[PDB]
RNA sequence: UUGGCGGAAAGGCCUUGGGUGCUUGCUGGCGAAUUGCAAUGUCAUUUUGCGUGGGGAUAAAUCAUUUGUAUACGACUUAGAUGUACAACGGGGUAUUGUAAGCAGUAGAGUAGCCUUGUUGUUACGAUCUGCUGAGAUUAAGCCUUUGUUGUCUGAUUUGU
RNA sequence: GUGAACAGCCUCUAGUUGAUAGAAUAAUGUAGAUAAGGGAAGUCGGCAAAAUAGAUCCGUAACUUCGGGAUAAGGAUUGGC
RNA sequence: GAAAUUGUUGAAAGGGAAGGGCAUUUGAUCAGAC
């Protein structure tokens, strides 16, 4: 239905990966992004861009960046619609540093 | 309140404080007030 | 609320630290006023 | 079949502390609920007063495999398969009433007492 | 119906007034039979349900989500329908380390070249040094605070004297 | 490549990414560790662990079958430019 | 197409076993005799 909005978020992975096993840090950061998008968009299913997968794993299994800037977008579901008519699709954001930014809404064009 | 009366030569003592610690408990606190910290350190780059 | 440190002058005759400084540990309990709402009466019975 | 299984808060609904989510056993059952529903609708049944009136599970023949144990031993590694039956029925009203007459036998002393009450009041 | 008393588990006791039925206090009239020669010969109170007709009133709990003063799992303790509400961020404070990258310097053991033939001659290399710089980075994951930005707030099950 | 080294550690060619997974982080375990002051008082017993350790220079006892003991013991140094 | 063992429905009982004996109450069922 409505609310096809896309917004930019900063996620603090440092507070979420605190004290996690080293071989699990990058894999758990994957599950944190999906839980993060579900919270802010309410969608059960969350899809990650493969180039966002690179951003998490850029510095190995235990070198995840403290902060990531994300472009989370809610979109209509297609291709034999599942129970959820809306899904969240998450992009990385190319910035010099992800610290000090506030959540903003991206215009639709 | 206490259930009994105790003199005990220790419970009748009049306690008058002299100094209360207000340093940070979130680390090895060094200063008691933000004014004290500003005087010891001086001006910083955060300050204008 | 938490713990903190106090300095006060000990006063007990016959002690080595009489009229001399002692550093001391205290705990602070936060106590706003309590609102009285209701009252209950208790009869004294053979079963308590 | 609950010995030394874990506890969960979602058993409160049923008055139990041990409950579990048998995904394999669930999917088998709801595949047979679908089959019975199709069978009922092929029979002209309403499908709105349908309820599960009978469902039973009993043991199928075992399927055999082998386990290797320490000091050169072989032990059974078996499957416990299931046969499943279920029946869906239309719910109906009360069955019947007005049971048998149950003819009653009175002694002559009891019969006279009854007539004494009829004679004694309107 | 009037007025009291009783909290040990009072839940009952006493009392005022009127109405009503009976009265074996005394003297009369009618009825009983056939349950057949006895057969407990059925008269008590427990709970529940379905009906009427007459009043009375219009909730919560659990699951799911959430917190960590709790925790193996259960369990515990918080929060959530429009607000000194909750959350994600950002800001500030508090802490830890010890002075970031970049740029500049007539700093720098010295070496080599250049000619404009030195006299601070310049250039090339050069660990490190000085200044911007108690800077920069991290700061709740079980730290504190918030006039900022953004979002969220009606899904499931069950319970009745 | 480091390095005396077909050591140990990292990489190239080539080959794998195979061993049921998910969530939490109680006790007790297996494996790995660190501890103030003391320093074997523990224990049958220093069992286990710790300490020493490469290289260069200096120095090296008793005893001896004269070959050894010996790396005896015991000191110093170690980077970069 | 037995038993051990098992599911479903029905009935009943169950305060740290169960099962048994004598006797009877209660519930279910039943033959004979007329």
């Amino acid at each position: 239905l409505k609310d096809v909005v896309t917004r930019e978020y900063t996620i603090n992975l440092h507070k979420r990966l605190h004290g996690v096993s080293f071989k699990k840090r990058a894999p758990r950061a994957v599950k944190e992004i999906k839980k993060f998008a579900k919270l802010h968009m309410g969608t059960d299913d969350v899809r990650l861009a493969p180039e966002l997968n690179q951003a998490i794993w850029k510095r190995g299994v235990k070198g995840v960046e403290y902060r990531l800037r994300l472009r989370i977008s809610r979109k209509r579901n297609e291709e034999e619609d599942a129970k959820n008519p809306l899904f969240s699709y998450v992009e990385p954001v190319l910035v010099a540093s992800a610290k000090g930014l506030q959540t903003v809404v991206v215009e639709e064009d | 309140k206490s259930l009994y009366t105790n003199t005990s030569r220790k419970a009748l003592e009049e306690v008058s404080l002299k100094w209360i610690d207000t340093a940070s408990k979130f680390g090895k606190g060094r200063f008691q007030t933000p004014a004290e910290k500003h005087a010891f350190m001086g001006t910083l780059k955060k300050d204008l | 609320a938490g713990m903190t440190t106090i300095v006060r002058d000990l006063d007990r005759p016959g002690s080595k630290f009489h009229k001399r400084e002692v550093v001391e540990a205290v705990t602070v309990v936060d106590t706003p006023p309590v609102v009285v709402v209701g009252v209950v009466g208790y009869v004294e019975t053979p079963r308590g | 079949f609950n010995s030394s299984i874990g506890r969960t808060a979602q058993g409160k609904e049923f008055g139990v502390t041990k409950a579990r989510w048998p995904a394999k056993s669930v999917k088998f059952v709801q595949g047979l609920l679908q089959n019975a529903a199709a069978n009922a609708e092929a029979k002209g049944l309403d499908a709105t007063k349908l309820y599960v009136s009978h469902i039973q599970v009993n043991q199928a023949p075992k399927q055999r495999r082998r386990t290797y144990r320490a000091h050169g031993r072989i032990n059974k590694y078996e499957s416990s398969p299931s046969h499943i039956e279920l029946v869906v029925t239309e719910k109906e009203e009360a069955v019947a009433k007005a049971a048998e007459k149950k003819v009653v036998r009175l002694t002559s002393r009891q019969r006279g007492r009854i007539a004494a009450q009829k004679r004694i009041a309107a």
